[PDB]
């Protein structure tokens, strides 16, 4: 779909869902927290996302109205994993997504906070971040040490926390 | 004694053979005319290899559900 052109007004619809449709909770995180949590959401909810997309394909055009149920499933899985992060690893999650807010949302600028967040989530939620499609020879960039590309300013709080973790031995 | 025409039966046979060849040509003629107006397969008339008429569009933003048969 194309973006809007010369003159447009945004308009809001005040109707409710039809009551036959089961209600569902909506994901409340914004762009930076969502981008921070994306890899864990994928790792956990991959089967449900795949099922949702397969339903949308097989519906062959009526996807919006035939694929509501596993859409509810997808949103519920996403909300569950975000809640788990909010319960178990909140401080590192905030480090990561505030760092992203500062660095134009480039994951390359938040490797230090991302290491802490990844360790916390692996230990307390058993989710691993992994980049699909790479051969064993190719190395995931977020695991690479001494990258060519570095942020302008290493985030202050993230640097302090990373050095602290290096002392504690958690990282 | 000097008149040696061909026999009547031989003349009739030869003309009948000629007319038969002419009718064969008429039938081949009408045949080709009908066959040219019959419709060919997509492979024979458009593309032997890649014989599927159904397109597949662009592949960048491939959206689940855009495929319709």
């Amino acid at each position: 779909p194309r973006e809007a052109a010369a003159h447009w007004v945004p308009f809001e619809d005040k109707a409710n869902m039809p009551d036959n449709v089961p209600d569902v909770v909506e994901v409340g995180a914004t762009s930076a927290p969502l981008l921070s949590a994306s890899y864990f959401i994928g790792a956990k909810c991959k089967p449900y996302n795949d099922d949702f997309m397969l339903c949308r394909e097989e519906s062959q055009g009526s996807g919006a109205i035939d694929c509501l149920k596993e859409g509810r499933r997808v949103t519920r899985c996403a909300v569950s994993v975000i809640e788990d992060i909010n319960k178990s690893c909140l401080d590192e999650f905030r480090l990561h997504w505030q760092c992203l807010e500062q660095n134009n949302h480039q994951l390359s600028g938040c490797r230090k906070a991302e290491a802490l967040l990844n360790k916390c989530v692996f230990t307390k939620l058993n989710l691993e971040k992994k980049i699909p499609g790479l051969r064993p020879d190719e190395e995931p960039v977020f695991l690479k040490k001494d990258p060519w590309i570095k942020p302008a300013v290493d985030d202050f709080k993230s640097v302090r926390a990373y050095a602290e973790a290096k002392k504690n031995g958690t990282l | 004694t000097f008149f040696h025409p061909k026999s009547r039966e031989d003349i009739l046979n030869e003309e009948a053979k000629i007319v038969q060849a002419l009718n064969n040509q008429r039938e081949l003629t009408i045949k080709m005319h009908e066959l040219k107006r019959e419709e060919k397969d997509y492979a024979h008339s458009y593309s032997p290899l890649f014989s599927d008429p159904v397109p597949q569009g662009g592949s960048i933003g491939k959206a689940p559900g855009s495929s319709r048969e």
